[PDB]
């Protein structure tokens, strides 16, 4: 564990590459592994019970579940957070490079593992905190929305959500990527006290909001209109992506209803143009 | 604040001098016990009898150490008509190993047939010589040519200094435009004789010492003689020890233009004269910076004299070995 | 510009570089130097030679070269390796073994003299541990480790002369002389600890932590302008400077960064310039003051994005200027660290500065050197 | 010190007061090395008991107190900041930074004070010397405030009164103690120190809370309520800059006199004729000196006496009359009970400006030239001053600099600041540095080397080379020829370099081989100094041109080297012994005539060798073998040269 995380997951970025494509597939080879770890590890209440065990009255160290540990590390500041961030910025960057590259493919795969891994992180952190609350063991965890507004220490600004949104513009043929971005957005939105920060993020700049509206127009102008969904020449791909952005707007509207369930501000007036 | 004992080292006889390292931590006692005892101030400071070996015959009056660039070498004088020379050589290569040490007589200057009244090495700037004086009125001046060639000693020069030699003194010199000089205080008794202290210079074109001066004034057997350390000091001062205390300032007023040497024009003032010891004053000891002088006499007291911003001189310490001195003191006008 | 570097692609990883000593005091670069492996081919100690100084050396690649001489292989990484005297070598093993050679420069070999096979270790698991810091003032030897023991030895012994154990010990980061027989460390708690070589006991001899964002301090060293004032670096990014021989107090809390100071080391020819190396992914030269108005060693290097060499001087007639040192209230600003990346570099694990000369070996599989640190 | 000749400051020896003996001496570095010696003995009889005690008389006993290190080091820090600033700044800015550094130094001494406490309440035996040092350092704080305020800003009246009242409130701590006691015991008006605190408030000019207690008094007594109201009006009208800084002093003096006259009016009305405390307050408010001299006992502070005089009567001040007021206040205070005191006269001489005699008073009271040194630096920065300056009759700066550095040398690391302060008296400082350096034990690469650095940036190579050769030869004294070597390369000494080169060559005589060859091979053009090492390295060169059989350039180098005509003959033996097979090989560059000055010099050298010594002093079966081998060698030389001539001629065809 320490081997792979330190020797590789800390060091993979530190490598020299004659061809850039190598970084993509290396990162995928590491991300997928962490995903199986998360996916497999299912917590239990007894995960919190004891570290020294009396082997014949001898309290011996018996290290916690690797799951337990990997969560709690993620649950507090982890370099995993930072490298996830990185992944996101280079994803945005390569997408801004609309000239095709050998490795963009590995990029969407890698960032996809990012989305879905973090999704499971969310679906399990709830129960983890839940078990923690009764526990007499002193563990520290920070809820992740706080991370989402944390000051990114390369830009010195909380553009986590902005980086999330940057992929909506890029999803001109990436209904998946738009989908995972938005579903994570609403999964976060499941709680309160963020519309203020969201409004500030929107209100940085006119040109920021202009590229934003370009992206939202890209997301919305095809909710059944791609000129290929009825074509059997392209076949299953078009109808499948129609399904995809169908669920996207599903959860878009779920999020909007939740936002209006709270008082002003509510970002739907914004998004409608108000 | 160290209280005084009368308890002394295991020397069954009078202890003559103690000499300290010109680089620190090391000391040695010379006595009439004939055994030279090298003590070493430990890191805790505890100095123990680290060495003790015989060196001479008769009362070994004086041990003089030399800077390790001289080698870790020493001179010693005693009632043997001669002067002994010991360097401590050790075995092996000192990296993290310390082998066995051993005392080495590099030489012993027979000094004709005359008792070595004083003896000490030569200053840095003039090459590496050494001077011996005897009650013969004759001063022998010996030489070692090369760095590994220590044991050999040739009388490079001799200066005949009229009355029997007692106490000698090297002039500090560090300028090529400056010259080496020697002052000689005589312990012969003649009220008739003025200038009982004689002063010689090296006139370089003559390649030789001439008589620079005498103290036509002195008819008292000189106990000891002591130049003040003067190398940035643009003139010189002399401390002279007998029943009283003589302090003289010697300023180059005329340095000649075509007749330098033989004698050069100096103003000499008796810038101080004191009987405050109220007894015969044996030795005066300078601070190495040449700013402080200690003085002792038969009463076992030491008086401590300095110069002010008029350069005049006051006793700033009075230390009793027959009693218990008083505390602090300060004053202005 | 600042005297560009000679880079020799050594095809080797570097962990520890330490000058071959001749003790006493002299200015030259020790042409001879012993090297502890990060992973060269194995973990080993090699002997290497450097054509000292731009004088009589501008050749053998471009601006000199270090050359392999011999080597002998070593269990446990060489995290630290210091020299007792001219040719007696003491290194720590990751196997928790204290290893002492006598080098043979003429035979080009290393002699396996003395081994304390026993060192710092974990309790409740019965597992061995490497040593955190070795202390060599000939011939007294001190060892300190993760578990917190104290290992006091006279030179030349294969059995422990003493190991001070405590009812209170911790993880230790960096050590420095305060005096000849006084010692300080910075710890992983934000802890400044003191001891005297002669007097010790149970639980740390002296313990300190105060307001000012105590963070795990990783590196400590005694200033190239004075020893009893020392500097420490830790997690928060702020450098903490202190004056001691029995009591601590801050010269400065310089807001010199925002993140961990892994290792800091001191400029000889400039008792007031610094260097920092960090496996956060960067390596900075630290300079007095700030601003680009003085030659910028804040953004200097990085191949591109280069900036330095700006100057202006008041004649002191009707002109006034003030700077940060003239303020004694704590929490000062940044003080000019520049990260440098030639075309690409990996974890630099050993570096040395002598005068304005610098050597450094790395995980970038090469060596980087400069004759001059400025221009 | 500054005055460098004083009454002998004798150092007590409690020994030899009952058990005397004659004394012997040697000088310590900053201490004094006394022992017993046997000549002109004070005592009686011999003694031989192996006595290992020492006599270390210390004028540097200060080094053994724990706080002085912090004292002087942080003084050092602020000080060096001061000087490194002194080349910059101007006028108004300069004044501002002066005041700044003043406050900084006072705060530092304050910090010393609180930590000094922390020591004292812990200690039960050493607390008394802590008391002594706290007393002196408090004296320096108070005096330092007085001097700065009196001089630095050189401000006019008004702000002067403000700052002096701030001074007094800083240096007087009783009033808050009475505050705490009054709040501690019962109600403030029921407190026995009620009116005591009220008097303190009147003294401190804090009429707001003074009226707060006046309210308690008026509530308590229904007869003094109007009395308190009148006094409250007085406290409302009293001077807090009656007119602003853009006004004229005429208007402020008008308001002052209006307040004054109404206070006398109310007094003579008999309005305050039933409350002793408040009517005494009325005399105080009118500045009536009888009450002041009565309260002298509760005062204990005749400077407070004078400041009360000035405020209650002299809202405007004149420097010349300040001395007059001081005289009057001093006489009135001594009238209660005259007793000897330095500090009063010291601060007098402060008000009559004579900084130098003030310093003299300090120097007779104490022995710490430190505080005066900082006084001096301030006066240096003050851009000209004269109170009978003793810098035009003495040199206070370098005096205290050298005293200070001399104290610094006392510790094996604490001398370093002495270096930093010879950084400002070097015409004797650097030389005294080398002086003390050679005299003190030393090993340390880095501190020594840094002293070197310091030197060369000042371009002072002479002592440099002296020390380098000295410590190199100590290196070889430890049998370390390598450090000797590199360090001679540091000193640039062809003499010793050739010497140890010849030691190398004797090692080659011993072993026949090279070691650490490249360590010299890399030395490049620097080789030109040591000719013996130059020859040895060129022998290496020819040796390996042999080992890879580099005939042409090998022979050319050998020719050049021998034309250079360097090294002893016994080795040119082996030289041409190795030159043999080249001479054998068919080569046209062979210049037989040059080979023959080689051989004729060989004849010359073998003749000289025979004259100087016998080739073989050992009689053995192999000595004649070696000899006849030598003759055979030269015979081989002749025959091979003959063959080479044959080949050359056959090729000249």
């Amino acid at each position: 564990l320490q081997f792979l995380r330190d020797t590789v997951f800390l060091r993979y970025r530190t490598r020299a590459y004659r061809r850039a494509a190598e970084k993509w597939e290396v990162a995928e080879a590491v991300l997928d592994v962490f995903y199986k770890l998360l996916k497999d590890y299912e917590p239990q209440p007894e995960d919190f019970v004891d570290q020294y065990v009396e082997l014949q009255g001898e309290e011996r160290v018996a290290f916690k579940p690797p799951g337990f540990s990997l969560m709690h590390h993620l649950l507090n500041e982890s370099p995993m957070l930072e490298l996830c961030l990185s992944l996101m910025e280079e994803g945005v960057t390569q997408l801004d490079t609309y000239a095709p590259f050998p490795g963009k493919k590995h990029l969407e795969k890698a960032v996809a593992y990012c989305f879905m891994l973090l999704n499971l992180t969310l679906q399990k952190e709830n129960r983890f905190m839940d078990l923690l609350r009764e526990s007499h063991l002193s563990m520290i965890v920070t809820p992740l929305e706080q991370l989402l507004q944390g000051i990114n220490p390369r830009s010195k600004k909380a553009d986590n959500v902005v980086n999330i949104a940057r992929y909506l513009c890029h999803g001109n043929s990436n209904a998946e990527l738009a989908f995972e971005s938005a579903k994570i957005l609403c999964s976060i939105s499941c709680n309160s006290k963020i519309q203020e920060k969201i409004v500030g993020d929107f209100t940085q700049d006119q040109n920021v909001s202009q590229k934003l509206m370009v992206g939202f127009v890209s997301c919305l102008d095809s909710e059944e209109a791609e000129e290929l969904l009825d074509s059997e020449k392209e076949a299953e791909d078009q109808v499948k992506q129609t399904n995809i952005r169908y669920m996207t707007k599903i959860h878009i509207l779920n999020l909007l209803i939740t936002s209006l369930e709270m008082k002003a501000p509510n970002l739907a007036m914004f998004l409608l143009g108000y | 604040m160290f209280v005084a004992r009368s308890i002394a080292a295991d020397h069954k006889d009078l202890i003559h001098d103690v000499s300290f390292d010109f680089h620190g931590r090391r000391m040695a006692t010379c006595s009439s016990d004939q055994s030279v005892k090298v003590w070493d101030k430990s890191e805790n400071g505890n100095w123990h009898c680290t060495a003790s070996w015989k060196t001479h015959s008769g009362s070994v009056w004086r041990v003089t150490w030399a800077h390790p660039e001289f080698g870790q070498v020493l001179a010693s004088c005693s009632f043997d008509r001669t002067a002994a020379v010991w360097e401590e050589i050790v075995g092996e290569s000192n990296d993290k190993l310390r082998g066995q040490s051993h005392w080495v007589k590099r030489t012993t200057l027979v000094d004709s047939r005359t008792s070595v009244t004083d003896v000490k090495f030569a200053p840095k700037h003039m090459g590496l010589m050494l001077a011996t004086c005897s009650a013969d009125g004759v001063v022998r001046i010996y030489e070692a040519p090369d760095v590994m060639n220590l044991s050999q000693w040739s009388l490079q020069h001799e200066i005949s200094c009229k009355l029997s030699c007692s106490c000698i003194s090297w002039n500090p010199s560090s300028s090529r435009a400056h010259s080496p000089m020697i002052a000689v205080g005589s312990d012969d008794s003649s009220p008739n004789i003025m200038g009982k202290v004689q002063i010689y210079e090296y006139n370089e074109n003559t390649r030789k010492y001439a008589k620079a001066e005498t103290l036509m004034s002195v008819s008292d057997p000189v106990h000891d003689i002591a130049f003040a350390p003067n190398l940035g000091r643009s003139f010189h001062i002399l401390a002279v020890a007998t029943k009283d205390v003589r302090i003289f300032t010697m300023k180059p007023l005329r340095k000649e233009l075509s007749s330098s040497g033989g004698v050069t024009k100096f103003e000499i003032h008796t810038v101080a004269q004191f009987d405050n010891h109220n007894s015969q004053v044996w030795r005066v000891s300078w601070n190495i910076t040449g700013t402080v002088l200690a003085s002792s006499g038969d009463d076992g007291t030491v008086r401590l004299w300095k110069a002010n911003y008029m350069d005049n001189w006051k006793c700033i310490g009075v230390l009793k070995g027959d009693g218990n001195p008083v505390g602090n003191s300060y004053q202005g006008f | 510009m600042a005297d560009k570097f000679a880079a020799k692609f050594v095809s080797h990883k570097i962990s520890r570089t330490r000058w071959r000593p001749v003790s006493a005091s002299s200015l030259q670069q020790p042409d001879v130097f012993a090297t502890g492996s990060w992973d060269n081919e194995e973990n080993k100690v090699c002997v290497w030679a450097t054509s000292d100084f731009g004088a009589t050396s501008l050749d053998e690649e471009y601006q000199g070269d270090p050359k392999q001489l011999c080597d002998i292989k070593h269990p446990g990484d060489v995290m630290d390796m210091q020299f007792l005297d001219k040719e007696r070598i003491v290194t720590g093993s990751s196997t928790g073994t204290v290893t002492i050679f006598r080098h043979h420069e003429n035979n080009q070999t290393l002699s396996v003299n003395q081994r304390w096979e026993q060192a710092h270790y974990h309790v409740g698991s019965n597992m061995r541990a490497p040593c955190t810091a070795i202390v060599c003032s000939s011939p007294e030897i001190v060892s300190v480790g993760e578990d917190g023991r104290i290992n006091c030895f006279r030179a030349e012994s294969r059995d422990v002369l003493r190991t001070i154990d405590d009812a209170d010990s911790s993880t230790m980061h960096g050590v420095t002389f305060l005096r000849t027989t006084e010692i300080l460390t910075v710890n992983s708690v934000g802890q400044l600890k003191l001891w005297d070589l002669r007097k010790q006991g149970n639980d740390p001899t002296q313990i300190f932590s105060v307001t000012g964002e105590r963070v795990p301090l990783h590196c400590v060293d005694r200033h190239p302008n004075q020893q009893h004032v020392v500097a420490t670096g830790g997690q928060d990014g702020m450098l903490c400077i202190w004056d001691v021989r029995h009591g601590k107090m801050p010269m400065s809390l310089l807001n010199a960064h925002e993140a961990e100071m892994w290792e800091v080391h001191f400029h000889p020819s400039n008792p007031d310039h610094l260097f920092t190396c960090s496996e956060d992914g960067s390596l900075w030269h630290w300079d007095a003051s700030a601003d680009s108005e003085k030659p910028t060693f804040l953004l200097g290097g990085r191949s591109t994005f280069n900036i330095s060499r700006s100057s202006i001087a008041p004649p002191n007639a009707n002109q006034s200027l003030a700077c940060a040192w003239l303020s004694t209230d704590p929490t000062k600003g940044q003080l000019e660290i520049t990260n440098l990346l030639p075309s690409s570099t990996l974890s630099v694990n050993s570096l040395d500065v002598l005068g304005q000369n610098l050597v450094c070996g790395t995980d970038a599989e090469a060596i980087y050197v400069t004759r001059r640190l400025f221009s | 010190m500054e005055e460098l000749d004083v009454d002998p400051a004798e150092t007590p020896i409690p020994g030899l007061g009952q058990q005397n003996r004659h004394i012997g001496f040697s000088w310590g570095p900053g201490d004094l090395l006394l022992y017993e010696t046997l000549y002109q003995k004070q005592g009686n009889s011999e003694t031989a008991a192996r006595c290992p005690f020492m006599y270390l008389v210390r004028s540097d006993e200060d080094i053994y107190s724990p706080v002085l290190r912090k004292l002087f080091n942080e003084s050092h820090s602020i000080f060096v900041g001061l000087q490194k600033s002194a080349e910059e700044a101007s006028g108004k800015s300069r004044k501002a930074q002066l005041v700044q550094v003043s406050r900084n130094y006072r705060s530092v001494l304050r910090a010393c004070m609180e930590e000094m406490h922390t020591l004292s309440e812990s200690t039960r035996e050493t607390a008394q010397k802590y008391i002594s040092q706290i007393s002196i350092l408090s004296a320096m704080e108070l005096s330092w405030n007085l001097c700065e305020i009196l001089f630095i800003e050189s401000a006019p009246a008004g702000p002067l009164l403000i700052l002096l009242l701030e001074w007094v409130r800083l240096h007087v701590c009783e009033v808050d103690n009475i505050v705490q006691d009054v709040l501690r015991s019962e109600k403030p008006t029921e407190h026995e120190k009620f009116w005591d605190g009220v008097t303190g408030y009147v003294l401190q000019g804090r009429m707001n809370e003074a009226r707060q207690l006046l309210a308690k008094e008026a509530s308590t007594s229904a007869s003094a309520r109007s009395m308190c109201r009148v006094l409250d009006d007085l406290l409302k009208k009293m001077p807090m800059l009656h007119t602003g800084g853009t006004q004229t002093l005429t208007e402020f003096e008008l308001k002052w006199q209006h307040w004054r006259e109404e206070c006398e009016r109310h007094l003579q009305n008999g309005t305050f004729s039933s409350n002793v405390h408040m009517e005494a307050v009325c005399r105080v408010l009118l500045g009536d000196e009888e009450v002041l001299l009565e309260k002298r006992d509760l005062m204990t502070t005749w400077y407070h006496f004078l400041v009360s005089r000035l405020l209650f009567k002299h809202p405007t001040v004149k420097p010349t009359e300040l001395h007059f007021y001081a005289q009057s206040s001093l006489d009135m205070f001594l009238a209660g009970d005259s007793c000897p005191e330095p500090l009063d006269n010291i601060l007098l001489a402060a008000f009559e400006f004579d900084i130098h005699q003030v310093i003299k008073e300090f120097s007779i009271v104490s022995s710490n030239w430190w505080f005066v040194a900082h006084l001096t630096d301030l006066l240096d920065h003050c851009q000209l001053f004269q109170a009978h300056n003793l810098y035009f009759g003495a040199n206070m700066r370098e005096f205290l600099l050298l005293d200070y550095a001399s104290g610094l040398f006392s510790h094996h690391s604490l001398w370093q600041l002495g270096v930093d302060y010879f950084d400002y008296c070097p015409n004797l400082g650097r030389e005294y540095l080398k002086l003390h350096m050679e005299r003190i034990p030393l090993s340390t690469e880095k501190k020594a080397l840094k002293a070197l650095r310091i030197c060369e940036q000042r371009q002072m190579t002479e002592q440099v080379r002296s020390i380098c050769k000295t410590m190199a030869m100590q290196s070889l004294c430890n049998r370390r020829l390598g450090s000797a070597l590199s360090w001679s390369i540091r000193a640039k000494d062809a003499a010793f370099a050739t010497l140890i080169s010849d030691r190398f060559l004797k090692e080659y005589c011993e072993r026949g081989n090279f070691t650490d060859l490249d360590l010299i091979d890399n030395l490049g053009s620097a080789m030109l100094l040591s000719d013996r090492l130059t020859f040895l390295g060129k022998y290496r060169e020819f040796h390996r041109m042999y080992s890879q059989e580099q005939f042409s350039e090998a022979a050319s180098l050998l020719l050049s080297l021998m034309t250079a005509r360097i090294a002893p003959c016994s080795f040119w033996l082996t030289l041409l012994l190795d030159a043999l097979p080249l001479l054998e090989q068919k080569q046209v560059i062979f210049s037989a005539e040059q080979t023959y000055e080689l051989m004729r010099c060989l004849e010359d050298r073998m003749a000289a060798k025979l004259e100087s010594t016998s080739p073989d002093e050992i009689q053995k079966q192999d000595s004649s073998i070696d000899n006849t081998k030598v003759e055979m060698l030269r015979l081989a030389l002749a025959r091979n040269l003959a063959r080479a001539i044959v080949t050359e001629g056959a090729l000249q065809e």
